Parts: C-alpha cells; structure tokens; sequence
RNA sequence: UCCCCUUGGCGGUUUUUUCGA
C-alpha cells in the first residue's frame, strides 16, 4: 500500500532540480549538491572523478537517507577554484571517459566480429 | 464432465443398493467408459 | 490412547532384522514387504512409554552390537532411527543437532507460520485467509524424513542466497535486506485470498433481506460508495477491484428499503477472484466471494529461516546496490552476523554451506540431525572440490563501489521462509474514527477501526515524567471530553 | 455526482495506460482505485479518459 | 442488459437464472453456480 | 586533473555472453558500468496484460507476471519505441510499445502447453526468445480451458523492475590477485584462485601492491537473451553517458540561472 | 485509567541508522489519517487558507 | 584522503577541516583514531579500559 | 510525538521524537534508540501519540 | 508450482528450459547432470532448476472449465 | 449398518411429525 | 406570455480459541 511507484526513484516531479547548488557555511570555497531522484551508481564516479581534481580540497558524496531517492554531494577547493566550477569540469571529464570508452569497445567489437 | 463422480456415485451407489448383480456390470461397462468420458 | 512407537527387537547382540527382509523391502516399490509382515514376524515392535522402562534400548545396530569394552551386553531393542524423535514442523530443520534447542524451538513455530501451498485444490476452496506462495521450491538440503511431510511436493519457503554481514546498517537486530531485484522477479511473492460469505434471508414479516443493487431513490442506508460496480443481480462480478468499503453484495431489506449491504472490510484492497451464488441449508441464496490479493514482500514484513532466525524485511536494495562475490551472484538476503553468536544457529551455517553443496553438486543434500556419514568437514570437502572457499566465505564486492569488502562473506543458499505476518495487515491510524457506543471511547481493534489503548503503564511513565498536561490531555482531552 | 464508478484510462503521466474505477471527482482531480494494483491516485481530470 | 447467466459447477454450461430465479444448472440440476467473468475491463502490469 | 584514458580488450565473445577486461579506468567507473548492465539499461518488457477471458487456475496477475519475465527479442526495437510513459500519442501504438494476443483454448484431450509459441505478436521483429531451444512453460491446460488476452511490451530498464533486467549473470572481478589487499584472507591457502588468475600455483595470494590503482576489470556479461551480450555493454556506456549529460543539462540550467 | 485515543498510531518497527537518535521515521498513510488541530493566526493563515 | 573524504561526509558536526594526517610519508594516512577525533565534539576529556 | 512500546518499564520507555515522514508502512528507529525501548525488529511494533 | 520464468538471483531465463530438463530427467541422470548438459553453472541458476516442484500437473488433477 | 443414502429423509421428518 | 433537479456520515455485542512483541 505505501510502496511509492519505482519510477519515484528517477523520475523527477514538477519543479524538483536534478541537481541542486547550496553553498556550505563551515568552510570557505564549499559547496553542497544535492542531487534529486539519484543513487550510488551516479554519485560514487564523480566522487572519484573529483578526487583526481588537484584544487579539490575536499570531496565526498552521500545519499543523506537510501529511503530518500536524494543525495548529497560536497565539495570543497581552492580559493583560486570553485566547488561549482569544479563540478562542472568532473562532469565535463568523466562523460568524456564514458565517451571515449564507448568508441573503443565499438572499435574492439567491430574488430572482433568479421575481423 | 464433473459428473463422473455422479456417475461413478451412482455405479458405486446401485451395486450395493440393488439386488441385482446385473446392475453393477451395467454400470462397470458405462464406468470403464468414463475413464475417457470425463 | 496409549503413545507408542515401533522399535526394532534384539535378542541377542545381533539384529532380527537380516538382509532377507531389506531384499524384499528395497523392492517395496514393486512388492508391498511392509511393517505387517515385519511385525507378525516378530522383528518390530511398539513399545509404549509405560513399556518403554522395561526394555533396554540400542540406538544403531551396526554399533551396538559390537564391543570395546561391554556397556550393555543386554539390549533388548533398537531405535530404528533417532531423527525420528522430531515432529512435523520439526523435521524440516537442517542440521537440527548444530543449533541451540530454544532457536529449533522458535523454527518449530515459525514452521508454521510460513506462506506456501498448502493444498492443492486451494483455487477451488472458498474458504477465509488463504496464503499461497508463488514459487515455493524444494529445499536444497533436506532430511531425508522430509520427503514424508511431502514437502518435496507442498514446500513452504526457497532456497536462497544468505549473506551473513551486517551491510549498510540495515540488516541490522533481526532485520534482514532483501534483493529489491528478486522482488521484481517474484522472490517470496504470494498471493492472499479472503472470503465473504452472505445469504438472503426472511428478517421478518415486515422485511425481507435481498440482493440487489440498491438505488437511491428507494433505499436508505445508501453510501457514498459505488454500487455501480455491482451488476444488475446485485453482486460484484469476478474479476472486478475492488477497495476498502466497497460495496461486495447489495443486500436490501424492505421497509421505503434499507441497505444492509456487504462492504470490503476496512482497509483491504483487493480483486474479486470468483463469486460462488448458491442455496444454504435453508435455501435461502446463498453466496461466497472470494477476493485474491497478490502480496509482494515489502519492508516489514516477517521472514524466517528454518534455524530459529526471525525477521523482518529490514530494507530492500536493487541488484546493483546488494553486495556481489567475485562473479554476479548477490545475496537474496543478507543477515546479520550479530544474530548467530548469539543464538548459536549453527545448523543455520551448515545449511547455508549444504545448499551450497547441493546446488552445485546438483542434488538434493541430506541434513538429518544424526547423520555420521555427513559433517562439515566432508561437506568442505565437498565444497572444496568445486573451486570454492571449502568454508564457503567469499570475497564481496561492495555493490556500491565494486571495491572488494575486507571481509570475505559467508554466502549461500539457505530455506527461508516468509511468515504471514505483512506489515500491511498491522499498519493502523486514526483521528476520530468509531467510538464505543457505551463508554464513548474510540472503538477497539483495526477492524473497527478502532484507537489504541493508553494503558497505566503509559500513564505510569508520564508520572515519573512529570508531563501532567500531556498526560491530562491523553486521558481526557484526547479521549472522551 | 457524474462520473463516480466510471472506468476510466489514464491517458499522461507515469500513470498513462493505467485502469482505474474513480472514488472521487473535483473540477480538477479524481481520485482513482487503480484496477491492477492496490493503491489509490489523485490525478488530473484533464489527464483522464473513460473507458466505462 | 442480462438474462443474468451463470456458469454452473460441475457441467461448466452457461445457465440463464433471471433475479428471482433459483441458481440450478439447467442440466445436472446442481446447486453451486459461479458468477461469470464480469464484462467490465481487466488490466495488470504484469509487474 | 583531466580523464583517464580507458582501454579494451574482448577475451570472449559469444551471441550469450562476453568476457572482457576494461583498464584504465576507476574502481569506481567499473563497478558503475556493472550496476549499469543491471539496473540501468533500458529493454522491452511485457508490462502490460488485458486478461479478456482466462479459465485457467492461474490468476490474470499471476499470468500476466510470467508473461512480463519473458525475454523479448529487442535489439533495434528498444532503440526505436518511446519510453511508454513518455509517448505523445494517446493511449498505446506501435510506436511506443508493442501490441501481443495470446488467445488459447485447449480442446484436445491431452494437456494445452501454452508455450511462448503461443504468444501471437503484432510484429515479427519482436517475439519470445524462440527462434531456434525449447519454449518457455508459461501455462498447462486441461480439456476445454482457455486462455485470451491482448498485452503491451514496455520500453523499461532494470532498475523500475529486474523485468527490465536484459543480464543473466554478471562476473565482475579487478585485481584477481589479492594484490591490493582489499580483502585480506584469514587462510590463504583455502582459497580457489581466480578464474582470470594469470599468476602460476605456487603462492596463495600476490604480494600487497601499495602504489598501483585497481585496473584490468574483468567481466563475464551473461545476456538472459533479450539483448544481444555486447550491445548491453555498449548500452550501459550509452545509458551511463546520457545520464552525466542529463546531469550537465539540469547543471547548465542550475547555474545559468544567475 | 487507560482509555483508546483518537490520534494515536501503531506500527512494525525497522532499523534505520540515518534517522537521529531523536527521530522517528513514520508512514506516510499514518500521517494521511492522523491530524493536529493548528489554530489560525494571521502568522499563519496564508498558510492553512491554502492547505 | 579517498576514503576519509567519504567518511567525513556522515559528520554532521564536522567543521569542514580536514585534520592533518597521522602518517605524513611516503604518502598522507590517517589513522582511525585520528579520524574518529573529528567525531568527538568540543574538548571532551576521559579515561577508560578497554576490553 | 511520543514514542512507545508496550512493555512500558521506564521513564526512558516513552521518550519525544521528531517526526520524518517515509515511505514504506514502517516506524523506523534509530539504533542506538533501540536499546532504550528495548525494541528488536524481528517483527515488534511501537506506538506513536500526537499530541 | 510451475516454472519460474527467470532466476530469482541473476535473471537468466529458466521457464524454457524444464521441457528439456523433464526431457533428460526421464533418463538417469542425476539432477546435476541435466543442469550441465543444459549448461546452467553458476548454482544461482542451478538452484532454480534443483529446487523447483511442478505442482501445475497436480492442478491439471481438477475438472475443467469448458 | 450403512443405509444406502437413499431415502428422502427431510421430507420423512417433515411428514411424519405432522 | 408552460417547470423540476434537492442526496449526505450509517456501525452489533459477548465468550472462547489461535497468533504477534
Ligand atoms: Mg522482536
Ligand atoms: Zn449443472
Ligand atoms: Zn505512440
Ligand atoms: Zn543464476
């Protein structure tokens, strides 16, 4: 009876934000982003991605309650370096791997069938 | 086609019921039918 | 009503029971050799309670015969076998002898109160709260005396992949998290059927009770709710969904008419399954309804193993999130670690590690309790020739992050049972429902809708907590101003 | 009032190809049982089609 | 727009028992009779 | 700071199964594409079923249950229908979902098998699993049952219903040899080696490898048969890819909003 | 001394470690059922007028 | 910094200051009673005996 | 709210909580609250007042 | 009661297979047996097919329902 | 003794308490 | 310079058995 409707797990309702800016108080050039209707499976690969950002200070991620289809990820980097400008580069590169990846299993596939 | 237990019933029912021997074979005839018939 | 049991005689150091008998026996199948014939040749015997005192009793002839140094030397019967001291619910327990006896104890009741098929012409009867899985399965590992309770044929429970680690937090004090994924494949679904009976009758010389679909502008009693749903005769038709109150049967009874209908029960949700019509006794119409209800197992509801292991539904996590070993396989349900110390449910290991087994030597493992040609050690061996950890632990990957988990995980497949009770049939609000007609109180139980009980226990601890206001409130202002 | 045990389909939303009967009906929302599952929504009259 | 057809038990034959009229199967003359799939639409996800 | 650079390498490839090994790329973005084969690739389903007539013992939800975990042959056809919910027309149509019939009745004294063979299907592109080894048991019928219904295939992934699921059996494995330590054995020499181990028997596990990152992801994508094998993977890069560019989308409108 | 009370729910209890020590993570149809009589203040009736 | 960055994130009380690492060479570790030092709040004081 | 399960042995037994609102037909707990109500989750149900 | 149409832990179809597997039990293999030559391997899959029970032709038992 | 089920038996009651 | 809509919260109860924490 109190199932919500699997599609409430990624389907976003009218005015929710996919993802959602919000500056942190405890310390300067940090940011929080709370992404709505996500899970791990979106959130630990830009984690990591954030980790090989050398003005990244700070970088973590949490789904706040696994009940709640929201996460919330934190960033924090230098005073030369935006936790906003930051994520948008650590999503900027790591959908540039997911890319190059797809051509090269394409190319490797292609090459292994009829080849 | 529910029925056989009504015919097998009314076999079983008759060859204790009735007197008569006759009756049971008549109904065993009809009865070894049935296993189709159902 | 003398109890007694069948035991083998022994006359001397040496069984009556010879080959002769078993030759003739393993053809049973061709041949009926039975327990008359063992008897009236004087090789069995039924020992009664107030006779079992007097007779000097053996466990195993194939060691009791022998000699190191005498015991005995006088034994006048033997146990067939020992298992069979175990009843119904009872002997469907792997490994019952590796347990602590209380948690065998609490098995023995949850053994019964496990959905499965319980008959097979359940979708004939129109009988009142019928439970039936939909893939009930065979255990794995079985007591060769299981396949009596033909449990082979009418099995409550499947067989599935246990991960004993505390993930997340969630499998956590009993709880349990299950395979969201499985769900979607049906793991554990079961489907429920209520029945409502209802017949016509003669009220009286005034009024008469008949089905109909009642209509305003004649009958009164009449509800906000959809008749319209019931056809012309009267009655829902199957196959038709129905809702809490929904009006079932249109019962009237003549005044200008008075609906005294049958609605759905209070907080039900289901489908009418078939509609019987029929005379009662009396041959007044008479009829049974039947309403299905397919019960997905959710958060909350009740599962338990067949170790004494009960649990609820702690939280469900989808393929993805649920941890996986070195190859795609992920627990259906993982349990707590801190629930087997402590309950000393090693039955419970060794099932999860037979199933193992069993599922990859393909075939179905034995776990009668007295065994001695089974133990762990040859169950590792067999384990060990499959390439696999011969303890059964596995190195899990987190299903998070796809990092291996420190800890390599005891996993494998284990009998769990899933027990009628849903959370769905507990859940209960209320804010000014019913009140009990003499002391104006909200009515009692959630089928009347009812409120619960503020006892003085409750008012106690207000008390001690000195919140007098609250405590004023809930027994007046909250209750019966 | 009109269309109190109608059958209606639910022609938009995550909802869209969805049987339900309605238990309720404002100028704007219904409130309908779904036929499959069981779980009653509020939805948008605009949204609904009868089926009957 | 129903005679009110009923499906019997045992002989599986729609019988016609109009309101009013005792439910007996027009062949075997049982009593039990069950309510035919109603005409109304049936749909699951399948889920 | 910027991407690594990822690699392939097809071990196995079969029409059921692939085995493969990515590197050079993140434990993390591994596991991702893993959970992505699972959850997030989106198939064709049966999701939903109009029971017209069923005498059978089997329920309309049960029967329609069976019918959603059937595998559907969908290659081209999930990359051309729209998301059902998401369909502009009204209601249902081929060009967001799949029309079937399954009208059955068993006349014959012997038992009906009502196999995926029955299932009738308003396009030859999109079937049960069928083509050539036997049928899917989807119902047994006595003399005079029957069983007719109209139902619709749903453009669905994994993660709404495991119906969705097109994977049978994912073997993902990095770092065969233990030696990263990530788990840390309490007996060695109790454990199986790896079916990807390309170390020789003498030691249990490799040595700890302190500076070197977990690379060589080894994979076993088993395919239930719906998808082709090698098309899931493409499509969990694809799935995966599209949700990062959804997410940089909502982000432009997130910032842009200065 | 122990009476029934209107506004008053019952529930199976599940473990939740994201919930705060003073937290209690309910139901959403309990909440749908059981209400709290909130008086109307100019603070506030912009707020309950539209609820 | 990996792994604490991800344990960090379930401090609600953290300030946001990542404490210097218990093992500085050849690369930055932390211990995790270092770590669990940020979970203590304020200038807590106390003595026990394990078990 | 206030927060109870029924064998009521102490003060501690019916401490105020903050309400979460969920999914789920569930009272969720947090588990160091556990112990206080002594509350397992194999199958045990609290109850919830409003005031 | 009938078969499963996917194993519950992986998702491989196993409904079109207990034809085939009724087909090799009619013989003497031993329940591992069919489930190799079927090639089902991991005993996730295996399990679906080694715990399985066909109550359905209990249920063909009963009176149809012309 | 079994009888053989035959008999109208209600209506045997019936007529004979008049 | 013929009328016409006018429907809004109904209720068993005792006793015994079974079951949950
Ligand atoms: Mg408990
Ligand atoms: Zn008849
Ligand atoms: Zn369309
Ligand atoms: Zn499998």
């Amino acid at each position: 009876m109190n199932a919500p409707p699997a599609f409430e797990s990624f389907l976003l309702f009218e005015g929710e934000k996919k993802i959602t800016i919000n500056k942190d108080t405890k310390v300067p050039n940090a940011c929080l982003f709370t992404i709505n209707k996500e899970d791990h499976t979106l959130g630990n690969i830009i984690k990591s991605q954030l980790l090989k950002d050398p003005q990244v200070l700070f970088a973590g991620y949490k789904v706040p309650h696994p009940l709640e289809h929201k996460i919330i990820i934190r960033v924090q980097t230098t005073p030369d370096y935006s936790p906003q400008e930051a994520f948008t580069n650590a999503i900027t590169d790591l959908i540039s791997e997911l890319s190059l990846l797809e051509e090269r299993f394409r190319v490797a596939i292609k090459d292994k069938q009829e080849g | 086609n529910y029925a056989m237990k009504k015919t097998q019933l009314l076999k079983e029912k008759a060859m204790a019921e009735d007197l008569g021997d006759q009756d049971k074979a008549k109904q065993i005839q009809d009865q070894l039918n049935e296993l189709e018939e159902r | 009503g003398r109890i007694c049991r069948p035991l083998l005689i022994v006359e001397k150091q040496k069984l009556l029971l010879k080959k002769r008998h078993i030759d003739q026996l393993k053809e049973r199948e061709y041949n009926n050799y039975s327990w008359q014939d063992l008897v009236a040749s004087g090789v069995v015997e039924y020992i009664d309670t107030l006779e079992e005192e007097t007779v000097m009793l053996a466990m195993t002839p194939d060691d009791l015969q022998e000699k190191e140094v005498a015991y005995c030397s006088t034994y006048t019967h033997c146990e067939i076998h020992p298992s069979m001291i175990l009843g119904v619910c009872a002997s469907i327990i792997p490994f019952p002898d590796h347990n602590q006896s209380p948690r065998n104890t609490y098995q023995s009741a949850m053994g019964k109160q496990a959905m499965g098929v319980y008959i097979t012409n359940f979708h004939v009867r129109m009988d009142t709260l019928a439970h039936v899985l939909y893939y009930p399965q065979k255990p794995l590992v079985t007591t060769r005396s299981m396949e009596y309770l033909r449990f082979r044929e009418l099995p409550a429970g499947i067989n599935s992949i246990v991960a004993i680690a505390s993930y997340t937090g969630y499998n956590q004090e009993d709880s349990v998290i299950m395979n969201r994924s499985a769900v979607d494949r049906g793991f554990f679904r079961s489907v429920f059927y209520r029945s409502y009976k209802e017949q016509e009758s003669k009220k009286g010389f005034d009024q008469e009770e008949v089905f109909e679909k009642p209509t305003r502008e004649t009958c009164q009693g009449m509800r906000h709710a959809i008749y319209d749903k019931l056809d012309d005769d009267g009655l829902i038709a199957p196959g038709v969904r129905v809702s809490g109150d929904d009006v079932i049967i249109g019962k009237t009874v003549t005044l200008t008419k008075r609906d005294c209908s049958t609605f759905l029960r209070t907080s039900e949700t289901g489908i009418v399954d078939q509609v019987m019509v029929t005379l009662n006794q009396e041959g007044y119409k008479f009829c049974k309804i039947r309403v299905r209800s397919v019960r997905i197992p959710q958060i909350g509801d009740k599962f338990a193993s067949r170790h004494g292991q009960k649990g609820t539904c702690g939280i469900q996590y989808r393929q993805e999130d649920m941890p996986f070993t070195c190859e795609g396989i992920t627990p259906d349900i993982i349990i707590n670690p801190h629930a087997i110390p402590s309950r000393m449910t090693i039955g419970h290991l060794i099932e999860c590690l037979q199933g193992k087994v069993s599922a990859n030597k393909g075939e179905i493992g034995d776990a009668t309790p007295f065994n001695d040609a089974v133990n762990v050690q040859k169950i590792s061996n067999l384990l060990s020739d499959y390439g696999y950890h011969l303890r059964g632990n596995e190195v899990l990957y987190n299903g998070f992050t796809g990092r291996k988990i420190t800890s390599q995980i005891f996993i494998g497949p284990t009998y769990y049972q899933r027990l009628k009770h849903m959370v769905d049939d507990k859940i209960h609000s209320r804010a000014r429902g019913p009140i009990q007609i003499l002391n104006r109180q909200p009515m009692e139980g959630r089928s009347r809708d009812g409120g619960l009980r503020f006892g003085e226990m409750e008012r106690d601890c207000q008390i001690a907590h000195g919140a007098a206001q609250f405590l004023r409130e809930r027994l007046f202002e909250a209750s019966d101003p | 009032n009109e269309l109190i045990g109608q059958t209606v389909r639910i022609s938009q939303g995550p909802y869209k190809g969805y049987i339900g009967v309605v238990k309720d009906a404002t100028e704007s929302t219904a409130r309908v049982e779904l036929h499959s599952t069981c779980q009653t929504i509020s939805v948008d009259r605009q949204r609904l089609t009868t089926v009957g | 727009q129903q005679p009110m057809i009923y499906i019997c038990g045992e002989c599986h034959t729609e019988n016609e028992i109009k309101s009013r009229d005792p439910i007996r199967c027009r062949e075997c003359g049982y009593r039990i009779m069950y309510k035919k799939r109603t005409k109304r639409l049936v749909v699951f996800d399948a889920r | 700071p910027y991407a690594n650079q990822p690699t392939v390498r097809i071990t196995e490839l079969t029409d059921e199964n692939v085995k493969f090994i990515i590197e050079n790329t993140d434990l993390a973005v591994a596991n991702s594409i893993r959970r992505v084969f699972i959850a997030e690739v989106p198939i064709i389903a049966i999701d939903w079923v109009q029971i017209d007539a069923n005498s059978s013992v089997l329920h309309d939800e049960f029967i329609a249950h069976r019918l959603g975990l059937i595998p559907l042959t969908s290659d081209d056809i999930v990359d051309k229908l729209q998301y059902s919910r998401d369909c502009t027309c009204e209601e249902f149509c081929p060009e967001c979902s799949v029309e079937f019939t399954l009208d059955v009745r068993c006349n014959e004294d012997q038992t009906r098998h009502v196999t995926s063979r029955d299932l009738i299907s308003n396009s030859p592109r999109v079937i049960p699993v069928t083509s050539r080894q036997d049928d899917i048991l989807i119902v047994k019928l006595r003399k005079g049952q029957e069983l007719r219904l109209r139902a619709y295939a749903k453009k669905g992934f994994g993660k709404e219903h495991a119906k969705w699921n097109p994977t049978a059996g994912v073997a993902f494995e990095y770092d065969p040899d233990n030696a990263l330590r990530h788990t840390v054995y309490p007996k060695p020499e109790e454990w199986p080696k790896s079916e990807y181990s390309e170390l020789d028997e003498d030691e249990s596990q490799a040595p700890y490898d302190p500076n070197g990152k977990p690379e060589r992801f080894y994979y076993n994508v088993e395919s239930c048969g719906s998808l082709r094998p090698e098309t899931i993977v493409l499509s969990a890069l694809s799935g995966l890819k599209k949700k990062l560019s959804d997410l940089q989308t909502q982000l432009s409108h997130e910032i842009q909003s200065d | 001394m122990g009476k029934r009370v209107d506004f008053s729910a019952r529930t199976v209890i599940t473990p939740d470690p994201n919930l705060s020590i003073d937290q209690v993570g309910v139901p959403r149809s309990i909440a749908a059922n059981m209400t709290f009589a909130e008086i109307v203040t100019p603070f506030n009736i912009d707020r309950l007028q539209e609820l | 910094r990996g792994e604490v960055m991800n344990l960090l994130m379930f401090l609600s009380t953290w300030d946001g200051k990542v404490p210097q690492p218990a093992i500085l060479k050849p690369r930055p570790l932390w211990t995790g009673k270092q770590i669990f030092s940020l979970i203590i709040p304020g200038h807590i004081n106390c003595i026990r005996t394990h078990s | 709210v206030i927060f109870n399960r029924q064998p009521t042995l102490h003060k501690m037994s019916m401490m105020g909580h903050r309400v979460r609102i969920l999914p789920w037909s569930t009272f969720r707990l947090n588990l160091s609250v556990t112990t206080p109500y002594n509350a397992d989750f194999d199958g045990d149900e609290m109850n919830l007042h409003l005031p | 009661m009938i078969i499963p149409v996917r194993c519950f832990t992986c998702g491989k179809i196993v409904g079109n297979k207990w034809e085939a597997y009724l087909g090799l039990l009619q013989a003497e293999y031993t329940e591992g047996d069919a489930l190799d030559a079927l090639g089902l391997k991991r005993y996730c899959c295996r399990r679906m097919l080694l715990a399985h029970v066909d109550l359905i032709e209990k249920l063909l038992n009963y009176a149809p329902l012309e | 003794r079994i009888l053989p089920m035959a008999g109208r038996d209600p209506e045997c009651q019936r007529t004979e308490m008049i």
